[PDB]
């Protein structure tokens, strides 16, 4: 979508293996705030959003 | 923003009590052979509050 109307995906009821993202060197950036990216594969959450 | 004040962002293991660690070698955050060069998964280990 256009940025004035940004598009959200609900992530639920699945295993979030972020390791494909950790190795996705085609990303011109992969910043994180509050939490380190490498830690994410140890975690659990009620809802996740993109 | 004052960039003279620094914290280590990440480390290979926890500090022991009153352990002091001043080393600034490039942190390998993933599969990348970092070889002492900044880049994807290859980071300078300190950060600043600014």
């Amino acid at each position: 979508a256009s940025v004035y109307a940004w598009n959200r995906k609900r992530i639920s009821n699945c295993v979030a293996d972020y390791s494909v993202l950790y190795n996705s060197a085609s990303f011109s950036t992969f910043k994180c705030y509050g939490v380190s990216p490498t830690k994410l594969n140890d975690l659990c959450f009620t809802n996740v959003y993109a | 923003g004052n960039y003279n004040y620094l914290y280590r962002l990440f480390r290979k293991s926890n500090l022991k009590p009153f352990e002091r660690d001043i080393s600034t070698e490039i942190y390998q955050a993933g599969s990348t052979p970092c070889n002492g060069v900044k880049g994807f998964n290859c980071y300078f280990p300190l950060q600043s509050y600014g």
